[PDB]
């Protein structure tokens, strides 16, 4: 995995 | 935005929708390329493809579970195509890069055929 | 293998499907969640949750049309859910976390209740 | 975009 998009 | 992200959803999508195909789960279509037969879904070929985009969205072609394309349609060409469009891994040789650019250019597949064009370029 | 990548491709699938969803172009199913309907695609919901994949794979609920989901679930928390489906994008906020978790674990999406009970662990 | 995998 989980990410800032 | 304040989302979050899972970085491989998209490709684990797209595996799990290749492992439906593998397995004849919710496939709707039928293409026929010079009398070899591939299962697909529609709403991943529209997605990937120009021509599918055009034929599915027709009110008449839409309802079709066989579509026929033209006989002189390389099936190799196709099958490369077809598993790139549920894999994002394009098989691109020198003995299959002309059949395979002249079946994205007949499907409608820009940036496959812009890598193909490269290719050759650099052949030459 | 000997094959190149389009790096793109699994995210610009999810795009196109988002765009045929939001013109309801080929969706197969509605799914309802406390009187509200959710238009989208079989194949897309059975590649992202547990639950769907098991409705799907069924040889009576393959069939239908139209799921109706546990009323207690919030069509909130489900739109956010299928949002995350479409996009890769998890909009989890300190207001909605706890519907979402509750969401995500009913639908059986693996992935998004990890992240939910790691957001939640660093609240406390 | 297009890489080796
Ligand atoms: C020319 N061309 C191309 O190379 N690709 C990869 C294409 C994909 C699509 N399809 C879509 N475009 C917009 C909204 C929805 C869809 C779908 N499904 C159409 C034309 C394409
Ligand atoms: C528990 N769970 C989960 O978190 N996700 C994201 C899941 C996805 C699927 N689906 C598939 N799995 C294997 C082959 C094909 C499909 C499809 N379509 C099933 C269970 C899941």
């Amino acid at each position: 995995a989980w990410v800032i998009p | 935005d304040s989302c979050i992200q899972f970085t491989r959803h998209a490709s684990d999508v797209l595996l799990n929708l290749n492992r439906l195909r593998s397995r004849d789960i919710l496939t709707d279509v039928v293409i026929v390329v010079s009398r070899e037969q591939f299962r697909a879904h529609k709403t991943v070929l529209m997605a990937c493809s120009g021509l599918f985009y055009s034929i599915f969205t027709d009110q008449l072609k839409c309802n079709l579970s066989v579509i026929n394309l033209d006989p002189e349609i390389n099936p190799e060409g196709f099958c490369i195509l077809l598993d790139f469009m549920y894999t994002s891994r394009l098989n691109l040789r020198e003995g299959n890069i002309m059949a395979v650019m002249a079946t994205a250019m007949y499907l409608q597949m820009e940036h496959v055929v812009d890598t193909c064009r490269k290719f050759i370029k650099a052949s030459e």
